[PDB]
């Protein structure tokens, strides 16, 4: 995954730290996510819901 | 009131302190932030200047 055109760490970016655009290659033809599944990432707390 | 609800005075140095606080980082030359050496040459200004 490392020097790969995808941030692989998530905070950090530290993969994608010094490398070359001609290096890398087209990791896929789009970047977006599906409209909001960062909300499926979430914690949940059952009592207060 | 006045707003001099401060007031300062100067004084020699008469004892030492340990204030330089270590940064192994790039110093930030006119701001001092210390900055990890992976975001020189970022393409972001991560230090202010």
């Amino acid at each position: 995954l490392v020097c790969n055109g995808d941030s692989d760490c998530d905070e950090d970016s530290a993969d994608e730290d010094r490398c070359e655009d001609s290096e890398r290659r087209p990791s896929c033809d789009i970047d977006k996510p599906p409209p909001n599944i960062e909300l499926t990432g979430n914690g949940y707390n059952e009592l207060t819901g | 009131c006045n707003f001099s609800d401060k007031e300062v005075e100067d004084c020699v140095t008469n004892r030492p302190c340990r204030s330089q606080v270590r940064c192994e980082g790039f110093v930030c030359a006119q701001t001092g932030r210390c900055v990890n050496r992976r975001l020189l040459c970022n393409g972001d200004n991560d230090c202010g200047d």
